[PDB]
């Protein structure tokens, strides 16, 4: 009765949602042809989450998987976990458009497959006891996913009223500038739609990833199959007070409400630690929980580049820490009091802020439930760094004489271009202005 | 301890009460509180009763699929006071973790009495 | 039989006031007579000497523990008049 | 002693009502000729309530014939169920008329042959002291049918409005138009003698049979033939208190007593779920029923075309709830709780109405007796829906002048065509006021 309809799109966008249910079938205990643990039971007592309850006595997934291409849901049906997914009812089978590229392609593109695009989400909300909302599993990667992607921003906010939309924004490369070009486009343009349109959204780039991609697994080629591993798993991690009960904010709409104190500040960063063969054997052997929510205010395990020096000229006003597996809790309350002893994240003076801690149970599964994994979803005010960091390769790209006229073939005849630098201008100065 | 694991179950529920009456298990309650909603904003009324006993049903059944076999469910129920019309209606509704057995000899009426009042906190 | 004295008369007398609602409807052009709307007038008070005397049982039901089983009968063909 | 004597008429009339006794033969587990076994009256405790009573071991229907063509009775004559029937008492082997293709065809018939039509059931009443009623197994269907017996609506009715009259109005396909073109014509002329001359109408829908025929059965075409299984096991549904002996509602003027209201508003919508042959491979491990009776609130168990925009507002005021079978009976007290609570129909606060359940026994023969089946026969007053789809079609055909002077060659001369839109509007305003 919190029931969340995950919006799959684009090329990459489908790829990193596929593991995320792939990630939810091994700790669920069921098969992807029917149920067969009976952990299931014993081990969550609520399986219905993101799942539609029986009709075949096997829990039905709430997705939708709709891509330009049908290249990429043809990759997917040679894995059996498309006999999970149903052929009509989760991906609709040859979903066709462009080719595609451009922001504006997908745009238009939408508004023709507007009747069927809401006739697969509407044909399971249908179902719905009452609906949570809509997360919008979308990439910026692209102009196929990144065009589409900001369709749905406007139509779920004029036919729904009170839902949730929060999309996982993966903003691309950005030393790749020869995979993509039409990257700083594609990119204001959506972080337009997300301040007008969107309540709150988790920010995701890769050329932080790829820091992490050569640090914690060393592969010196980096693509998109390796990096959609890191992706589901901060997924599901983000809502397992939702899959299993919390207490106090076992809603989504918890969580997200004390990590927000007006919109445009609502891009929260992401860390995750363990991603190395050596943390799984060094939990047997027992490893603290009174350091677990220390070593997460050290920049290095951040999916979102930022400064060294942007740290201490921005102060944090809520940060969320979510442990799951071991955690010894006679001491949690004890790991939470040397937070303010060490002060490497600072808070504001002037209003009060919060170091929210929150733990939840795992798998019944045991080499997924006595690992250290330490979550964090940030709301730090240094978010500003990725907004300058398109926002130059945005003014740069337009003085390089490129997208003044090779945008402006695509159903774009007028000036919206300075509409879109001066409100980016508008939102990273709020940011900063709502601390002192 | 042995005739109680035989017959009363009495150390699960010594966990069970935990779970429900405190909330250990929130997503029940907030499943329930949810549905309950638009019945407790308004005042109280002698045509109360008769939904709260049911609003326990159709959440124990909307909250599982596959916990219902249990018989946690039925040796608990809903507990209503007499409260006068001039008020939200909150303060009205409360769950209490039914005992009568001779497994009410952990259990007392001193005992759901202080489970009366942790419950409204 | 449902409890000893109280609810027992006024069900048994529910069924007495609808069996002088068949003798107010056995009429042949009844309703456009003086003794139709006579006979009309002495039944419409009959009954609000019943809908209030259920109506006591009522806070009785609110009232804890009375009987469970009774009252979830009892309240379940009035939720049934309503719905 | 409820004797009912069937007034089984017209083209289509007499193929609903032939496999109605063909049903009720086999639920009486007995030959068509005899009396087999001795299951029949130990597991049915009581056969005889359509039936005359036995004095020659084997119960003959009270079934009268009549239609215009003769050809669908010898379509029977030499078909093995003439010792289930009469061919020089109940039937009329060779009875005459036109094809029939005229309403005023048939209502001149009966107005010849007005002393015989009452005088031949009428000696199928001998065998019960005080009579129930008269059930018209009549269609609104073609001109035989329908033209006839709109006579009978009325000479029944004030020589007997004390009794039960109550039709099954099967509505005309409206997918023809090129084979009947009198319909708009023949349907309103015997639906204007239904709201003041009758009793009850059992509403019936075609081309709404025909939608959930390709959606539970999946056959490729549904082809009429295939469409008279559909009505005839809802009519042996209707009447299972009745014939297995009750103890509440025993009696047909039982059932309808609390389904009206008031005149006018009278017409029942049907419904029954078990056309699902995937309800019965599931129903042998026992489908609860906790489920059985909320797919009778679902808006597709329906038979009869309604509003679903109008679903919302308008309110139910009487809906009966008949499952059977196997209902596991104590936790039927428990299902009833769940209906109001959830919200699966509407129902009206300002005065009287009934959610009423009722379970019964079925047929002594196990494949056809462990298999849930739930009839709903609802009052709900957005049916004011029907009788504008209807009359959208007549003033359609008024509007190119059809019928204004090719039906008054026959028992017409005056002007009763603007009577019928008009005592539509009243039905329609006349129901739509009672609720508020």
């Amino acid at each position: 009765p919190r029931e969340i309809i995950t919006l799959q799109l684009g090329q990459c966008g489908n790829q990193i949602g596929f593991e995320f249910w792939k990630q939810l079938c091994a700790e669920h205990g069921i098969s992807p042809e029917g149920i067969v643990e009976e952990f299931a039971t014993e081990g969550t007592d609520r399986k219905d989450v993101f799942f539609y309850q029986a009709d075949d006595e096997h829990y039905i997934p709430r997705a939708v998987l709709l891509d330009l291409e049908p290249r990429v849901i043809h990759s997917i049906l040679n894995s059996p976990y498309a006999n999970l997914y149903n052929p009509e009812n989760i991906y609709l089978s040859e979903h066709g458009g462009g080719a595609g590229n451009n922001w504006a392609s997908g745009f238009s593109q939408g508004e023709k497959i507007h009747e069927d695009i809401f006739d697969i989400i509407d044909r399971e909300a249908d179902g719905s006891d009452s609906l949570e909302g809509f997360v919008l599993c979308h990439s910026i990667a692209g102009g196929t996913g990144s065009g589409l992607g900001s369709y749905l921003l406007e139509r779920l906010n004029d036919r729904y009223p009170k839902k949730l939309v929060q999309t996982y924004s993966v903003f691309p490369n950005q030393d790749e500038m020869s995979h993509v070009v039409v990257q700083p486009y594609n990119s204001l343009l959506t972080l337009k739609r997300l301040t007008q349109n969107a309540d709150c959204v988790v920010v995701l780039d890769n050329t932080a990833l790829n820091r992490i991609a050569t640090d914690r697994l060393h592969i010196q080629n980096p693509s998109f199959s390796q990096i959609n591993q890191l992706v589901s798993t901060i997924m599901s991690a983000s809502t397992t007070t939702l899959r299993y009960p919390g207490y106090m904010n076992n809603d989504l709409i918890g969580l997200i409400a004390s990590l927000i104190p007006t919109p445009r500040l609502h891009f929260l960063m992401t860390g995750y630690t363990p991603l190395t063969t050596d943390q799984s054997v060094a939990s047997v052997r027992k490893t603290t929980v009174l350091d677990v929510m220390r070593r997460l205010l050290q920049p290095k395990n951040v999916m979102v580049s930022t400064g060294r020096d942007r740290q201490t000229n921005h102060c944090y006003i809520a940060i969320l820490n979510i442990i799951q597996g071991e955690v010894d809790p006679t001491q949690v309350h004890k790991s939470l009091q040397r937070i303010r002893e060490r002060k490497l994240a600072n808070f504001i003076p002037w209003g009060p802020a919060s170091i929210q801690v929150a733990l939840s149970r795992k798998s019944p599964y045991l080499p997924s439930a006595h690992r250290v994994s330490g979550l964090m979803m940030a709301n730090h005010t240094n978010i500003s760094s990725l907004f300058e960091r398109t926002c130059r390769q945005y003014d740069k790209l337009r003085k390089r004489e490129a997208f003044l006229e090779q945008f402006r073939k695509e159903d774009i005849f007028k000036d919206n271009f300075d509409e879109l630098d001066n409100s980016r201008e508008i939102v990273q100065q709020l940011i900063d202005e709502y601390h002192a | 301890l042995d005739v109680l694991n035989k017959n009363y179950n009495l150390l699960e529920h010594m966990q069970a009460m935990r779970r429900y009456l405190l909330l250990g298990q929130g997503d029940f309650i907030r499943h329930l509180m949810d549905l309950l909603k638009p019945e407790l904003v308004r005042p109280a009324t002698t045509l109360y009763q008769h939904n709260l006993t049911g609003i326990l049903e159709t959440a124990v059944r909307a909250t599982n699929a596959q916990f219902d076999n249990p018989e946690i469910l039925k040796r608990l129920d809903v507990r209503l006071l007499e409260v006068s019309p001039g008020d939200t209606g909150w303060d009205v509704f409360s769950l209490d973790y039914h005992v009568d057995g001779p497994i009410a000899t952990v259990f007392t009426r001193e005992c759901m009495s202080h489970y009366l009042r942790v419950f409204n906190f | 039989f449902i409890l000893l004295k109280p609810v027992f008369h006024c069900l048994n007398e529910i069924l007495e006031l609808c069996h002088s609602f068949c003798s107010l409807v056995s009429q042949n052009l009844g309703p456009l007579d003086e003794r139709g709307a006579g006979q009309l007038d002495i039944l419409v008070k009959g009954f609000s000497c019943q809908s209030s005397l259920l109506f006591r049982i009522l806070s009785s039901v609110r009232n804890h523990q009375i009987n469970p089983d009774l009252a979830q009968l009892l309240l379940r063909l009035d939720y049934n008049k309503y719905y």
